[PDB]
RNA sequence: AAAAUG
RNA sequence: AGAGUUAAAUUAUAACUAAGCUGUAAAAAGCCCUAGUUAAAAUAAAAUAACCCACGAAAGUGACUCUAAUAAUCCUGACACACGAUAGCUAGGACCCAAACUGGGAUUAGAUACCCCACUAUGCCUAGCCCUAAACCCAAAUAGUUACAUAACAAAACUA
């Protein structure tokens, strides 16, 4: 459930301190965001070990 | 003139508000098998209203509740208590994918 | 001559009362290939899945059995001053005029 | 340390399955939010950064919240368009 | 009403001449205040076991 | 200073009949040796009305309102001798002086004989 | 029922707990507070294992002493319990009773918060 | 085939066998994987130690010790150590959040041990000592 | 990581 | 505001194992009276609950229990009275941990800085001072209205 807003910000008719202090206007946009790409990592690690294995040990 | 008109009275269609599942009920400290249903199995941390879902008296009376007993001598605070592990699920919380 | 409010008191949605959970005859006046546009009459024409069970049965104008759950599927978000109109109802199909 | 071991935070290995038992121990931690915690207490944060990082949270959540609900509303209108030329 | 209450509860008090009773009949006599609940909103025992 | 008597049978259990003959068990948990401080407040307030005022029931008046401010008064200096640190009740003490001399000064402008 | 203590014995037999509970209940008594009901929850495991008077605890048995004491007789019985070395942890509240029930409404719906920003076109 | 991710406690009536002993005599292999070291400690459930192998054990270096290429090695070090004293089956238990978190656990199953229990003890203060100050000033 | 001036 | 208590972590302290521990983008310095596990007082702080928005005039307050207790039959009002975060001063006590300053090690042409290590004042308790903040929600207090009406942005425009 979406988290109660009332008498989170700071306005005129608010008598309490603000709660929420928004970086931008709470207001929702007409496009969402580009979905992110995921940052690559290297690969069999652990197979690379193993196989370094074999040549440290023979 | 009119025996049609609407008449300005109250609405027959309310539906009943809804309960939290302890509305009407009594929280104790002493109720350990109660308190551990609403605390984490694997960690002890006490679920939220998002997971819980009580109106707004009974959230902090169990989250006092759970304190108390925590410190009084009831309830472990790391982790639930096996014996009552087995309790039904009310949580909305799942783990296990 | 017949007032507004006495036609209105004697209408049919009036009746009803509210719309959660009443069941109504809907006619289907338009075919998608997987969609069908039911009009059950009220403001607004629902959109329905065809179903596994006697799925060639459903033509133009073949008259279906509802169980109408909103007439207006609106709502309010962040920053609207107004609601956001779907310009659909939501309903669900049970069978197709049984009688 | 006053209480028994091995109860909490303890997940059970399946079928000699330790790849996955790590991923659900993890899934443990980081819906519990466990995770975060230990992230945020390896340096020490003041409350002035504190309020700031909760209110910045509570701000983006319940904007992906409603933005979420109006996403699933919307969903209805996904289907293709009988109206086509019109 | 509250006085004819506490009345009916004089009786019961735990008194010096009650003290040797009561004692051994608490140390017989268990008590469980452990109670769940369930979605419904049902309240269940563990008492049946 | 007064001397509330511990065993008084404090006023909420006072005016109902049958007070005297029920036991002394019953009789200490419905005095004020069972009691809180609140209770030794309506109790003072009370006797002080009783004594002072002219009229108990009219509580509205302003000579009323300053006999129940300064048993409040006199609570919150006891409180000062115990708790010297205590900033909010100081305050909250020497707020209600301020009133009750705000209101002793009306009670002067108004009506002279209840004023002395 | 106006105070309730939470007795924590330490574990063991019969007889002892038997004198434990007589003088510690003539503690209470000489106090000048009239106990009312004596409940014994049982012995258990304790939740963790409690260090108090130079001993470990792991086991313990629960009692609850509900009573009527005057306000200003509650901290030295704590201090009385604090010495008495076979209590592993005493704890005196308010007894649960005498808050009464309020009616747990339900959940009251509440709306979104609109007129939170002027009507600018963006 | 009934099973339960919940640890076998010692309180219950439950009938669990891994090479003939019960959950409670099966060893212990306490893993710390810090941010820049992964130290692996293999106790028996008498809390005698057994093998001990760490990255810094194991031949590396400052900043190459804190990869979790050494951790997998203090790892196979650690479960080699630990099958010459003859152990089957060990309950793992993580300490910290670190690179080399995973795999060093992966590390005794490539060496030749059997993983039964993952416990996460990671230390979480509930606001106890005050950590040092943040850094990029 | 680093890194000034016109 | 007083009085009492501590669940996790941390440490002084002992026992087994290892030769390394900490440290960063990488290193060096530091510690090897070091590190891991099993037990462990004192001090400091008070995970989740909190997607909660309550209390207090403000500063401020969210580990637990008890006592006292949160002015005004409720307008505004000072240079008068009482408070007033952190930082700082005095006396006594405490010191796990964090850290101004300082001393080493990195980088740089320089680095009396950002990066790493150690430590002091200090952060902790009682008593007495100091009376300052971007003490800001930059929106004065009291009762109101949605009438006329967008310099711009921002929290809409206004009455007595
Ligand atoms: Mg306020
Ligand atoms: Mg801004
Ligand atoms: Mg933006
Ligand atoms: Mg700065
Ligand atoms: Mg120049
Ligand atoms: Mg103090
Ligand atoms: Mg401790
Ligand atoms: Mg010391
Ligand atoms: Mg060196
Ligand atoms: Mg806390
Ligand atoms: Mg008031
Ligand atoms: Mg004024
Ligand atoms: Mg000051
Ligand atoms: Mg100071
Ligand atoms: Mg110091
Ligand atoms: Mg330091
Ligand atoms: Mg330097
Ligand atoms: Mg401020
Ligand atoms: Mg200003
Ligand atoms: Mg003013
Ligand atoms: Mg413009
Ligand atoms: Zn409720």
């Amino acid at each position: 459930a979406t988290p109660s807003l009332r008498g989170r910000l700071a306005r005129l008719g608010n008598p309490r301190r603000p709660i929420l202090k928004p970086n931008k206007p709470l207001i929702l946009a007409n496009h969402v965001g580009e979905r992110r790409r995921e940052k690559g990592e290297a690969t069999c690690i652990t197979e690379m070990s193993v196989m370094m294995a074999c040549w440290k040990q023979n | 003139s009119n025996e049609d008109l609407p008449v300005p009275m109250e609405n027959p269609y309310k539906e009943p508000l809804k309960k939290c599942i302890l509305c009407e009920k009594h929280v104790d400290y002493k109720n350990v098998q109660l308190l551990s249903q609403f605390i984490s199995p694997f960690t002890g941390c006490i679920y939220g209203r998002h997971i819980t879902g009580l109106c707004g008296k009974k959230q902090k009376e169990i989250t006092k509740a759970i304190k108390r007993a925590q410190i009084l001598g009831f309830m472990p605070v790391t982790y639930k208590d096996p014996a009552y592990l087995k309790d039904p699920k009310v949580c909305n919380i799942k783990y296990r994918e | 001559v017949e007032s507004f409010a006495s036609m209105l008191r004697h209408s049919p949605l009036t009746q009803m009362g509210p719309a959660k959970n009443k069941l109504v005859i809907g006619q289907i006046f338009h075919i998608v290939e997987d969609d069908l546009y039911i009009d059950f009459g009220g403001k607004f024409h629902c959109v329905c899945k065809r179903p596994e069970v006697d799925g060639e049965k459903y033509q133009k104008g073949t008259r279906v059995r509802l169980r109408l759950l909103d007439l207006e599927l609106t709502s309010r978000f962040l920053g609207a001053t107004t609601d956001t109109t779907i310009l659909e109802a939501d309903a669900v199909l049970l069978g197709l005029q049984e009688s | 340390a006053n209480h028994l071991k091995f109860i909490a935070r303890t997940v059970m290995v399946q079928e000699g399955n330790v790849e996955g038992a790590y991923r659900t121990l993890n899934r443990i931690l980081t819906m519990d939010g466990l995770i975060e915690d230990i992230k945020r207490r390896r340096y020490y944060e003041k409350p002035c950064r504190r309020r700031q990082r909760e209110s910045y949270e509570t701000c983006r959540r319940i904007y992906n919240m409603e933005m979420a609900r109006k996403i699933n509303f919307l969903m209805r209108k996904n289907r293709a368009d009988p109206w086509q030329g019109c | 009403q509250e006085v004819l209450q506490l009345q009916e509860e004089a009786k019961t008090f735990i008194t010096r001449e009650n003290l040797e009773a009561r004692v051994e009949e608490a140390l017989d006599s268990p008590k469980s205040y452990n109670w769940a609940i369930t979605r419904e909103g049902l309240v269940v025992r563990p008492q049946q076991k | 200073q007064d001397d509330p008597p511990p065993s008084m049978l404090l006023l909420d259990y006072q005016n109902v009949p049958g007070i005297h003959k029920v036991d002394d068990v019953v009789k200490r948990l419905l005095s004020l040796e069972m009691a809180n401080q609140k209770e030794k407040l309506k109790i003072k307030k009370m006797q002080l009305m009783n004594k002072v005022l002219e009229n108990p029931e009219d509580t509205s008046s302003l000579e009323a309102r300053i006999v129940a401010l300064t048993v409040k008064i006199r609570n919150y200096e006891e409180h000062m001798q115990k708790h010297r640190k205590d900033k909010a009740h100081k305050r909250f003490l020497l707020m209600s002086i301020d009133q009750r001399k705000k209101m002793l000064k009306n009670l002067r402008e108004t009506n002279y004989a209840v004023f002395e | 029922p106006r105070y309730e203590l939470a007795l924590i014995l330490k574990a063991m037999q019969r007889p002892e707990t038997a004198a434990a509970l007589k003088r510690t209940l003539e503690a209470l008594m000489d106090r000048g507070a009239v106990v009312r009901n004596l409940e014994n929850l049982g012995e258990r495991m304790l939740p963790y294992k409690i260090s108090a008077h130079n001993q470990r605890h792991s086991r313990g048995g629960y009692f609850l002493v509900d009573f009527y004491a005057p306000a200003t007789t509650v901290e030295s019985m704590m201090e009385h319990l604090s010495r008495d070395i076979d209590v592993i942890r005493p704890n005196i509240v308010k007894h649960p009773l005498t808050q009464e029930v309020k009616e747990c409404e339900g959940i009251v719906p509440v709306p979104l918060e609109e007129k939170l920003y002027s009507t600018k076109k963006r | 085939s009934s099973f339960s991710i919940y640890p076998p406690i010692p309180g219950q009536e439950n009938s669990l066998r891994w090479a003939g002993k019960k959950f409670e005599e099966i060893p212990i292999a306490h893993i710390k994987a810090s941010y820049n070291n992964t130290q692996i400690q293999v106790v028996s459930a008498a809390h005698q130690p057994l093998a001990h192998a760490s990255c810094g054990t194991e031949g590396f270096r400052n900043a190459k010790k804190g990869t979790g290429i050494a951790a997998q090695t203090a790892g196979i070090a650690a479960a080699a150590k630990a099958t010459g004293k003859g152990v089957t089956h060990v309950r793992v238990v993580v300490k910290g959040l670190g690179p080399g978190r995973l795999s060093a656990i992966k590390g005794l199953t490539m060496g030749g041990l059997e993983v039964i229990s993952i416990t996460d003890n990671t230390p979480i203060p509930h606001n106890g000592c005050r950590p040092r100050k943040a850094r990029r000033l």
